[PDB]
């Protein structure tokens, strides 16, 4: 809280900055897949555990942010 | 059926076809090509041996088929004769049971599913009419029809009938079963009208439908409950006739098979001899002794171990001849310390990649299709898992290995061998690196570096081994000249290689050096000289491969630090088990993405596959693809 | 763009169908009958009286209004997509004028499907004498199978053989030219096409066996020269060797009116994947393709009513 | 917590940050993703349940942002 | 923590772009390649490996910017 050096003043910000920025990154790779995906699910029940398990590798970007935002914070 | 003998089928390389047809010919062995361009229009096969044949495949494919029906099967084994009348016989039987059985139960669990289904409405309907259909004085239409229809309906058969019709309804749930009852002489109108509603006459279609109501309805309770008593009998028989026969089916469907490829194999040397591969009729006398050598180049039909078993699969690549330098052969051994190294983990890495390999080399029932791992159980290709149960053990190996590399790495950082660090730590060993700060971090960024280079300076002596030894000559001129430049591009180097430690055992040294590179390029004229850059941007990419091999390497050791030790706020204490909310779940994210780390040293090797340093592809050319070759 | 408003073109468009019980009925409708609900449906629009050219006519027409307008909208890349479907029909009308042209059989009496090029441009080429002129005509406005006619009559100037190793030559530009896109839709029926155009030829030439590529047309996908060699050979077994392949209603299929209805309903398939296809060509392809299947239905069972031909003489060929 | 300290202004700026930049984001990922599906429900009733499903998965990026923002005022 | 050196400064800016640029690289660079492959899982569990193959040569940048973050690292 309260006042802050410069170690902490720059990680003020950026524990914000990591917060907004892995949505937008999220967000975008999955706008052409999550496009592209759909007709399969109509066709295949079946194969649906298989689409369940295809939309995820990019979506790691938000789960980096939570962990980095603690750590910031104690340096804070 | 042939003149007596088996027939023996291969194929391969030029340099098996001379050694293959050396093996068959001096026994006694016949009707042998490559030997002559076609005296074996002089063995053309009669149409009455191509019709054994058309008989064969009958059969052949009736066990198949009627496996299948059956609902078993039989798999491709090793050639073996019965007969052909025995067979087909002996399909016969079977094959009338299983089909006839098979049918039969189709239909009784068609009987069931439209008897219960159409036994409430039948019902409903019945017990409203009281019978009427009976009656040709009234007519009884029944129609279902539900409470989002019912105005509608009701407005349009108003408006033909009046009140001459009679409109009830009993509910069937979530609408009702309705009867419009009119008069004879109404019956064309009354249809009509519940047509331009939407609605219509309804009752089953077909046979049964036409029957009373009443009628139908007591047949529908009747063939729900009947059909699934009779079909355990059709499906008893039907289970139990593939529980008894299916090795019988098998023998039978073998031994058809055998003859069906046998057949077409007689067929196509008669014919017109191919060419490198082999072919021949081989006696009952001569059969054995040609098989059990095989010098390793062709496909038949019949009529310490870490080092070992992969490179065993490369030795058959080796044997090939159909070019003048030498097979491609030496990528097994290339890919074993990396394979193993890969995995240089710490505590939660390398150290725990043992659980997987003790389930995957053992059996491993834990799972929902993995059951007995021998038997390749899978919601994936079951076939493709059988193939690389050898690999399990393989990789098993790997799994012991790599967590070997985790205490020479963990020299650098704790133990004992280079590095004087305590032998073992007392709370968490690896708390944090060594390596993470910049001096040991530091020797572990030039220590990937070297390695790409190391894998082009092999590439290039191949590559004037091929262009010497094969005489293109374009490619003996590259593969030395090449190497001209070199010795200035050290020079360049040092002063920011060691910085401080040198940059002046060289210098201008370039000038003269660059010089050497291109001598011969220009001898051979070469109309396109520039494009010998890309020659260069591969050493940067062989050493970019490496060093992500390495930094994602170290990066999933470090999870286990800031996923099991230390990293919240400055690092402390209790992070510890703060962390072991994370803990648990870090360990199994990590095991999945390490995998894909090890098809960087594959993509580091498809650098040095395709770029003509003792190959046969390049982008196809005659030859299958090296991504079959390496696999197991 | 405007493949926002060609869906949407089509949204609207797909609506004036005559069902599937239009069909239904036209089996117990007599040709009076049957002409009175055609009268009263899309093509009554361009149905005046009663009488079997006219529903014909009419049924050229109504394809006409409805999507015979299109060719003229060229300029999206779908508009060409859609520009090289009817291209192809149109190549069948240019053979159409190319062999009348030869015959002394007049310029006239060759109907020609919407074309891309005007009537004019068809005047000229009939009327520009030489193979090569005519050619040079089509070229005029540019047509990718004016140069391929050219490139075909390159080496010699035999009309009939021009047309035929055109044929083949024109559907491998196709096989690029479709490539040229992305708009898979449109690709994928094709590329069925030729597996389909593969089969029928193979089995009008199926005894024949010779050199079979002069007549394998190229980009099987499921197909080869030699499956189709094969059945070129009369071995029938292809076709249940070509099973577990997409196409299944194929299999133990032994003529060719049978063949071509499995062949339709394959296809036929592939087009209804389209429904709701964005830039995905679906969504307009899947409508053509209604049109025309409709217009199969029309004309079969408006000589079936005409003639009062059985409901059993359809009853193969109006479904599938 | 109110005014402050030099740390403060640095975090109150970046908490909003951290919920605009994810808000594009997940709008952008629907409108692609979005716009294919409803042809495919249109013919698939079947899905509904799986369509709850789904839709869900970009807009996880916005529960993020309410931890971070919480946990940094109106937790602070 | 607290009031950070000059030096620490200029490359704990640096750091971040790193980070970011190659993370919201990959998952781009997956996405569009992601979103061709979708007939094929569903024709050929067996060849599925293609569309997956591709992802992988992207995967390397990310992974980069943690090299030169490394030899940075005890100066931030």
């Amino acid at each position: 809280a309260a006042s802050g050096g410069l170690d902490r003043g720059l990680i003020a910000v950026g524990m914000g900055l990591a917060v907004g920025l892995a949505a937008l990154g999220t967000g975008v790779a999955q706008a052409r897949i999550g496009a592209a995906g759909v007709g399969a699910i109509a066709e295949d029940r079946s194969n649906f555990g298989t689409a369940l398990i295809f939309l995820l590798l990019p979506e790691t970007l938000v789960i980096f942010g939570l962990l980095i935002a603690f750590i910031l914070n104690g340096r804070l | 059926m042939i003149a007596p003998m088996e027939k023996l089928v291969l194929a391969g390389p030029k340099g098996r076809a001379k050694e293959l047809l050396q093996s068959l010919q001096q026994a006694g062995v016949v009707h042998l090509e490559t030997l002559r361009p076609e005296a074996l229009s002089a063995y053309q096969l009669s149409p009455e041996e191509r019709a054994e044949l058309r008989r064969w495949e009958a059969v052949s494919a009736g066990a198949e088929h009627t496996l299948s029906l059956l609902g078993l099967e039989a798999e491709p084994a090793r050639p073996f004769p019965e007969g052909l009348e025995a067979a087909e016989k002996a399909l016969s039987p079977i094959q009338a049971h299983a089909e006839g059985l098979t049918r039969q139960k189709q239909e009784l669990e068609e009987e069931l599913a439209l008897a219960q289904a159409y036994l409430e409405p039948l019902e409903r309907l019945a017990a409203l009419a009281h019978g009427l259909d009976k009656s040709p004085f009234l007519r009884v239409i029944p129609f279902l029809l539900t409470e989002k229809e019912l105005p509608l309906v009701e407005e349009a058969l108003r408006k033909a009938l009046e009140d001459r019709y009679l409109l009830a309804h009993e509910a069937y749930a979530g609408g009702v079963a309705a009867l419009v009852v009119v008069h004879r002489k109404e019956v064309d109108q009354a249809k009509a009208a519940l047509s331009r509603a939407g609605v219509a006459e309804l009752r089953l279609p077909g046979a049964l439908g036409e029957l009373p109501l009443s009628e139908a309805a007591r047949r529908l309770k009747e063939r729900a409950e009947a059909a699934p008593r009779e079909l355990s009998e059709v499906r008893q028989h039907l289970a139990k006739l593939a529980r008894e026969s299916a090795s019988t089916l098998q023998s039978l469907w073998t031994r058809a098979q055998d003859e069906v490829a046998r057949l077409k194999a007689l067929e196509e040397l008669a014919s017109g001899r191919f060419g490198f591969a082999l072919l021949g009729y081989v006696p009952v006398k001569a059969k054995p002794k040609v098989e059990e050598a095989l010098a390793r180049h062709k496909e038949s039909v019949v009529y310490n171990p870490p080092w070992a078993k992969p490179f065993e699969l490369l030795v058959s690549f080796l044997n090939t001849p159909k070019y003048g330098t030498f097979d491609p052969t030496p990528v097994v051994p290339v890919f074993f310390p990396f394979w193993f190294g890969m995995i240089v983990g710490d505590i939660g890495y390398a150290l725990l990649f043992y659980l997987v390999g003790r389930w995957l080399s053992g059996y491993v029932k834990r799972n929902e299709p993995l059951v007995i791992d021998l038997f390749a159980l899978k919601l994936k290709p079951q076939v493709i898992g059988k193939l690389v149960h050898i690999l399990n053990w393989m990789v098993f190996w790997t799994v012991v290995w790599g967590v070997i590399y985790g205490e020479f790495f963990g020299t650098f950082l704790e133990h004992l061998g280079v590095f004087g660090t305590p032998e073992h730590p007392g709370l968490i060993p690896i708390l944090i690196h060594r390596i993470d700060t910049a001096k040991t971090a530091n020797l572990l960024i030039l220590l990937s570096v070297a390695f790409g280079v190391v894998l082009v300076f092999f590439g290039l002596a191949l590559r004037a081994y091929l262009g010497l030894k094969h005489r293109h000559m374009a490619h003996f001129w590259e593969g030395v000249g090449y190497l001209g430049g070199l010795v200035g591009v050290l020079a360049l180097a040092a002063s920011y290689l060691g910085n401080l430690q040198a940059g002046w055992l060289q210098g201008l040294m370039y000038l003269g050096f660059g010089v050497f590179l291109l001598a011969v390029l220009m001898s051979r004229i070469w109309l396109m000289i520039p494009e010998i850059f890309t020659q260069a941007g591969h050493i940067l990419s062989h050493i970019r491969i490496y060093a992500v091999g390495a930094a994602g390497g170290i990066l999933a050791g470090l999870l286990t630090d800031v996923g099991f030790a230390l990293a919240e706020r400055l690092g402390l204490l209790g992070v510890l088990l703060g962390l072991l909310v994370a803990g648990v779940l870090h360990l199994l994210i990590l095991l999945l993405t390490t995998l894909g780390h090890m098809l960087q040293p594959i993509r580091l090797l498809w650098v040095e596959f395709f770029t003509k340093f003792g190959f046969y592809e390049e982008n196809g050319r005659p030859y299958r693809p090296f991504k079959s070759v390496r696999e197991a | 763009d405007d493949f926002a408003y060609l869906n949407a073109r089509v949204r609207v468009r797909r609506g004036t169908l005559l069902k599937e019980s239009f069909f239904q009925e036209a089996l117990d409708l007599s040709f009076a009958d049957f002409l009175r609900l055609l009268s009263e449906t899309v093509y009554g629009g361009e149905l005046a009286g009663q009488g079997l050219p006219d529903v014909d006519r009419a049924v050229l027409r109504t394809q006409a209004k409805l999507v015979g307008d299109l060719p003229r909208l060229v300029t999206g890349e779908a508009r060409e997509a859609v520009r090289l479907l009817l291209l192809r029909n149109d190549l069948h009308n240019l053979q159409a004028l190319l062999r009348a042209k030869a015959t002394g059989r007049p310029f006239e009496e060759v109907l020609l499907l919407p074309g891309t090029l005007r009537e004019e441009v068809w005047r000229q080429a009939y009327e520009a004498q030489d193979p090569a002129g005519m050619a040079q005509v089509l070229a005029v406005p540019g047509h990718p199978l004016a140069r391929a006619l050219r490139a075909v009559l390159r080496e010699t100037q035999d009309l009939a053989r021009v047309e035929a190793l055109l044929a083949k030559r024109f559907f491998e530009d196709v096989a690029k030219a479709a490539k040229g896109l992305d708009q898979p839709a449109l690709r994928d029926y094709l590329a069925l096409e030729v597996d389909a155009e593969n089969l029928r030829t193979a089995f009008k030439l199926q005894g024949s066996g010779l050199a079979p590529d002069a007549f394998f047309l190229k980009g099987g996908r499921f197909v080869d020269r030699v499956r189709f060699a094969r059945l070129m050979e009369g071995d029938y077994a292809v076709l249940d060797e070509l099973s577990g392949t997409p196409f299944s209603g194929l299999s133990g299929v032994r003529d060719l009116k049978a063949l071509e209805r499995g062949l339709r309903c394959v296809l036929l398939k592939e087009a209804k994947k389209g429904v709701q296809d964005p830039l995905g060509v679906g969504l307009v392809l899947a409508y053509v393709k209604e049109r025309e299947w409709e217009a199969v239905r029309l004309r079969l069972l408006a000589r079936r009513a005409y003639f009062g031909l059985p409901r059993a003489q359809v009853e193969e060929e109006v479904v599938c």
